[PDB]
């Protein structure tokens, strides 16, 4: 076989990269789904259709993976990763071809990997942190062309609040973040605009009988993990939570009006059938500690949280406030609405703007986005090539002729001749220094980017770039695929 | 990478299928089930359910028109050809390139100017009995037989004029139809008031009673002073007794509450209190209430006690212990009629004078089937025409209209959305040439007919499925929905935007 | 039924393969014959002619569109394409109705309305020479390559315009074309007088002749001998080897008659005796006339011969006499051209100079077929174009125009004739679009500019075949002869009607 798995594997990219490799811009065409049963889907995102879709070849699954991956991670970009890399793996054909080695082929690769990175950081248009500006104007290019249209005037403050409720500072100046840790509350009834935004954590779970000491001024929270029974013959373990003397112990187990006296008697208050995703940000919001062995048992084993505690039963339904908590790393987040088919992806493109502002606060940066830096990034590197000499610069330039695929199918599900659009956008953009067009995706038609007012985040590009260059040099480098069939 | 050629062949084969339907010239389509059951049927609504489709793109045609004129209920077979031509009339350019998302581009500008163009066409009047008469027949006579969907007009109208509380819209409850097997037809009558299914069929039931009262009963001859209703434990000697003397005290401990009641709202029943039972009563029980004037009566539905409450007054639920005489069912009159083998109550002059019923009667289910569904579109298509106040010529004078503006508008369109709304406005003229050939009539000669005559006059003339000739479609009274052909073009345009941006179907 | 379906597809076929010809970008096709043989080009009457067409109809088209062609100049394969696009937009309506008599009406009315919109369309602008180099530039760049196009030009224009003087319709006859196999294809340009195919086996008879007389008469020097006597040389053998003799006494009879007329009408032995002979002379009696000034030479065609009498004068048969000197003619130079091995008589500077020869010196055989070709092809369109004094716009332009006069008469026209007015009105459309097409561009974005700029211009306006955008043939140069448009659409109409007509096939 030889390069023939190679071919093979590179094969495979290919017929599944334009599977999708339609369905990207504004303008996205639909797709087919049919069942073996009779049923027909309408679908224009790919991400859905490689899911649904079934495939046997193992390079085809690790590329499908290496898309969700990315999906789950970065947010967007998946069916740009999925065509970026089809288009190297094909590309890369000529040269395996050429009975040379892809050794050589992978180093070319990486040094064009590392020239678009320089070449996207610098032509990368600044951005401001903490400015509504140009946040509504990044809000009007990328959090538009989606469902949020008729509700983007409240999801963009909804997002600018946001930005500063999940912050680590860890190692620099707020350069952690984490995201699962945002208090989520997504509830139907009543009108959109009773969505609103809470510092601290928001449990749906309450106790049974609230006849008791529930909300203290200073909330000292406790975890633990043990299941409260009548008593010792365990008040045992109460007994012990008073030597240090707290006024919150929180569990996970059911409390009885016997044990909730018992509780108040040491003024401690439990809570029940809570979940782990709940506790976590509980903890992480209070910084509380959790602990149960005698011999470890400490000063230590009472961590002060918030600072005010309130129960709310809006719409009789038990809700419980934690508000002022300690850390405002895991803080309440409202929605409101009557379904939540447009809601979770009005909430999942705010947090996609969450990641773009923390990379901001990272690389305040912009790419201008239409194909605009596709073809800036081929441009820098065809220059480039010229200068580099030996048998890898082949490979060195055929990347940057590949790259500008995504313009070219921008124009193409457009209705207007790929050739001479293409043709004329890198007319205006080798001699044209400063500049930097691009294609526009509704009318098919050579647009200043800066004039139309469509950017993307710096990080999303360069992951995108990234993980398909990745994904090229590893489909390069698998030489045997025979572990059986 | 065709497979916009696969879906235009299948929603053309549905076209055909479909075709044939319209206007009341339309043949009958004969719905054979698989274990032997027949249906005659002409409506779409009901049609895009005929058991296999085969294409499954033909299918997703049929599943999303039905879910979508689930709200009008009357632009099916026309939402199914208006598809069916604009992927046609698609087709002619894509055969030759012309990528199509600028066809969609064109499509969207069409209907951007044909919804503009219909504010315009629409005549709004103060519209009276005679107007929903017009309504009504032309919504009928499209679903059944033509001499028999007359007598039906009118039980409409006049039905719907008296629920007609103000400008709030008809309720589903709020007019009922009713079912039942008398060997002829019989035409249809109204009754103001609820009717009831069933009935007790105990000889001395009283047939005039005058404002009479009701109470909703569950279980009474079951269990002693329990609600619960099921086997009797005959193995427990105390439980035994107990459901014996169930049947006799625990039914005469609240009909003599019933009857004390009676007494002290009018002497001996003077105004006649009426009684209902979910289900049977005691022999004795039913004996003693016909002799007292109380007229039991079993096989209570589940949908007529929550009807009544508001029509009748009070609260007539199901539970015993009246006590409170408030829960009293006024009736202002009662009457029980027998037709045939089957006997109903009559309960007219309630304490609302609104939530009537219909009287539909006929042969075996081949044909109180047709009379059930083609009333209930008669009696949509004329709340819808009680809903809006405005009402849009019919035979099709709308859609040449239509036509001729998109054509004039076409200039306008730069690019080639221009051929886009060329297209759209072609494919618009596919009823007219349906309903001309439907009637045997030339299919060109007709249009061709009907074009010149509103070209020299702007009366928005339409076809006459009587000589094939213009025919001005005001005067003669044949006017269509509104929010009907405004749906129409807002389900076609997305319906074949949809199928035409696909490509390269996939087996999941 | 299906025969008309049949006959639609074998058009659309036909059309098909000839469509990417149209155009002066258009690409060659190459016919290679059974032999082995192969012909490069794209003229539509030697394409029609030589291909090997398969289908009986697509054979029936073709030779009724050559057969007619050969009346005008050209435009044949325009002419398919129209007739194919009829058949189809015909085709189109037919498939609903549309009995064929209606279409052929309705094509019969836009013929009437289109010639005579070309007859307000026509340009009537005089004579010169720059308007009929454009005239030849756009007959020949559709033919040949563009700079050999560019050089045919001067040449064509000027023959033609020195035919001209006669101020009458003359052509054919008196511009010949000549044949020879030269390396270098550059070397092409007109001869004022003409040029005999080929001379004799001559030492230095005269070279440059000068002035001279020419008598012809086809000379004897090796007169038909006795040879014929019995079969062959048979037993009798001192027949054919003796009695074979006595006729060189009448060769030596023939010289001394040549001489008595040399030196009796040339008064010396200047002033060359022009004779030429359609069969071989003996060298000797060729080299004794030789050293007396007489300009002897053998082997020749016909047709020169003819050219000779009309040109400079002359009998010819090849028993002669003394003859009266009425005959002879005179020319200004009889200067002899040899080339390598082959040697050209330069019969230069005649009387009657309206006989005139072109020069062509193309490397092969099918180069040089191909410039004969076109250089008659643009010959007859400037023959044209000077005859009827009058040109129309080309790429295209006349068509569209001719298409909105048609669309505009569309309404004014009674009864279903209306489709055959827009059929052939989107017939006539194709031909901007193929133009389009085999330039590289995008159908409908073309035509959907050129429609648009012609709107608010009324200007003619046509394809501009390098960039796309509209263009207004009358500033740019490209022209079109009115009679080819005349002869374009009644042979297409009379076609395509023929072809509509047709209901049944049967063998014989
Ligand atoms: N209005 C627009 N005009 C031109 N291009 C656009 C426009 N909106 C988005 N794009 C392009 O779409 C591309 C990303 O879309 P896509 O990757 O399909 O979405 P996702 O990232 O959710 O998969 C970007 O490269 C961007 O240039
Ligand atoms: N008497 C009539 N004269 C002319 N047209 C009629 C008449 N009655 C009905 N029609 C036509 O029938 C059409 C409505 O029937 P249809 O749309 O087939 O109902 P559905 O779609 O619910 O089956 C209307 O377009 C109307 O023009
Ligand atoms: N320079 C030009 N630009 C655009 N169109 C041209 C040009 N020259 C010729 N044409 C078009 O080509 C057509 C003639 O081509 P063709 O049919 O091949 O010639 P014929 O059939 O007469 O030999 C004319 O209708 C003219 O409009």
């Amino acid at each position: 076989s030889g390069r023939k798995v190679q071919s093979g594997n590179i094969n495979a990219a290919k017929t599944i990269a334009d599977i999708i490799r339609t369905c990207l811009g504004p303008k996205s065409m639909m797709k087919m789904l049919l069942d073996p049963m009779g049923g027909i889907v309408m679908t224009n995102d790919g991400n859905a259709i490689l899911r649904e879709i079934q495939v046997q070849h193992p390079a085809a699954k690790s590329m499908i993976e290496i898309s969700r991956t990315q999906d789950e991670e970065v947010g967007d970009g998946t069916t740009s990763v999925i065509i970026l890399a089809g288009e190297m793996l094909s590309v890369a054909e000529h040269f395996l071809e050429q009975q040379m080695h892809p050794t050589v082929v992978i180093s070319a690769y990486r040094k064009a990997l590392d020239d678009m990175i320089s070449t996207l950081k610098k032509i990368s248009i600044p951005v401001d942190i903490s400015d509504s500006d140009m946040m509504l104007n990044i809000i009007n290019s990328s959090i538009t062309t989606k469902a949020i249209s008729r509700w983007s005037s409240l999801a963009c403050n909804i997002a600018l609040d946001a930005v500063k409720m999940v912050q680590f500072e860890e190692n620099g100046r707020k350069e952690i973040d984490i995201k699962k840790y945002a208090r989520v509350e997504k509830i139907p009834g009543g009108i959109i605009e009773d969505s609103c935004v809470l510092r601290g954590v928001m449990i749906n779970k309450d106790v049974t009988h609230p006849r008791m000491r529930r909300y203290i001024k200073n909330p000292r929270i406790v975890l633990l993990d043990s299941s409260l029974e009548y008593k010792k013959g365990i008040q045992q373990l109460c007994e012990d939570i008073i030597q240090l003397k707290p006024d919150v112990v929180i569990t996970e187990k059911g409390i009885s009006d016997l044990a909730q006296h018992y509780l108040m008697r040491a003024n401690i208050t439990a809570i029940r059938r809570v979940r782990k995703t709940d506790n976590n940000r509980i903890a992480r919001a209070c910084g509380a500690r959790i602990v149960s062995r005698p011999e470890e048992l400490r000063e230590d084993d009472v961590g002060t949280g918030a600072g005010l505690l309130e129960i709310k039963k809006i719409g009789d339904e038990y809700f419980t406030f934690i508000t002022d908590c300690k850390d405002p790393k895991a803080c309440t987040i409202l929605l409101r609405g009557a379904s939540k088919e447009i809601l979770s992806e009005v909430e999942r493109n705010l947090q996609d703007a969450m990641q773009v502002c923390r990379n901001v606060l990272l690389d305040p940066q912009l790419v201008p986005g239409g194909g605009a830096s596709e073809m800036a990034v081929a441009h820098a590197l065809t220059e480039k090539s010229k200068a580099m000499t030996g048998v890898e610069q082949w490979p060195y330039r055929a990347v940057a002729q590949a790259l500008e695929v995504i313009p070219r199918t921008l124009i193409q599900n457009c209705g207007a001749s790929t050739i001479r659009l293409l043709t004329s956008l890198r007319a205006k953009h080798t001699q044209e220094n400063c500049e930097t067009w691009g294609v526009n995706g509704e009318t098919g038609t050579l647009v200043d980017m800066k004039e139309l007012g469509i950017w993307e985040p710096l990080a999303v590009k360069l992951q995108t770039y990234k993980t398909a260059v990745e994904t090229a040099v590893l489909l390069l480098r698998i030489d045997d695929i025979v572990s059986g069939h | 990478q065709a497979a916009l050629a696969v879906n235009i062949s299948a929603a053309r084969g549905l076209q055909d299928v479909l075709r044939t339907n319209l206007g009341p010239k339309g043949t009958m389509k004969m719905l054979v089930s698989g274990a032997g059951d027949i249906k005659l049927t002409k409506d779409g609504n009901v049609l895009l359910h005929e058991m296999q489709i085969q294409h499954p793109t033909a299918s997703l045609i049929a599943k999303v028109a039905t879910a979508q004129d689930d709200i009008t209920g009357d632009g099916t077979t026309s939402n199914v050809l208006i598809i069916g031509e604009l992927l046609k009339q698609a087709d002619l350019y894509i055969s030759e390139g012309l990528h199509p998302r600028i066809i969609t581009e064109g499509f969207e500008a069409a209907k951007e100017k044909a919804l503009q163009f219909l504010e315009e066409v629409k005549v709004s009047r103060e519209m009276d009995r005679e107007t929903l008469i017009d309504v009504a027949r032309t919504s009928l006579r499209t679903k059944v037989h033509a001499e028999l969907a007359d007598v039906l007009t009118e039980a409409v109208v006049d039905s719907i004029l008296a629920i007609k509380k103000q400008d709030e819209p008809i309720d589903l409850f709020m007019i009922e139809i009713m079912e039942m097997k008398h060997k002829s037809e019989t035409d249809t009558s109204l009754i103001r008031g609820l009717v009831l299914d069933h009935g007790a069929r105990h000889p001395d039931m009283k047939k005039r009673v005058e404002d009479a009262y009701i109470l909703t009963c569950n279980v009474s001859l079951e269990y002693e002073k329990t609600e619960v209703n099921s086997g009797f434990f005959y193995k427990s000697a105390e439980e035994r007794e107990k459901l014996v003397k169930a049947e006799r005290k625990f039914i005469e401990d609240r009909v003599k509450k019933i009857i004390e009641l009676k007494r002290k709202v009018c002497g001996d029943s003077d105004k006649g209190f009426v009684v209902i039972n979910q289900k049977g009563i005691d022999p004795f029980s039913l004996d003693a209430l016909s002799k007292e004037g109380i007229v039991a009566l079993r096989r209570a539905k589940r949908r007529n006690m929550e009807r009544l409450t508001l029509a009748c007054g009070g609260v007539a639920l199901n539970s015993f212990d009246d006590l409170s005489p408030d829960c009293l069912g006024h009736a202002g009159l009662v009457y029980e009629y027998t037709l045939g083998e089957e006997k109903f109550t009559f309960i007219e002059k309630c304490n609302n004078p609104r939530s009537v019923t219909l009287l539909i009667k006929g042969p075996n289910k081949h044909t109180l089937t047709q009379i059930k569904d083609a009333v209930r579109d008669g009696l949509r298509a004329v709340k819808n025409a009680i809903d809006d106040g405005c009402v849009v010529p019919g035979a099709g004078a709308v859609e040449v209209a239509m036509a001729e503006a998109l054509i004039k508008h076409k200039p306008s369109v730069k690019g080639r959305a221009q051929l886009g709304v060329q297209a759209f406005a072609d494919a618009l003229l596919i009823i007219p040439k349906v309903l001309a050939q439907n009637s045997g009539f030339d299919l060109q000669e007709t249009l061709v007919k009907i074009q010149a005559e509103h070209s020299e006059s702007g009366q928005l003339v339409g076809v006459d499925l009587n000589t094939g000739e213009p025919m001005v479609a005001a005067e003669v009274g044949v006017w269509d929905n509104y929010c009907v052909k405004k749906q129409l073009l807002h389900s076609c345009t997305v319906i074949a935007t949809n199928i035409l941006l696909v490509d390269e179907i996939m087996r999941a």
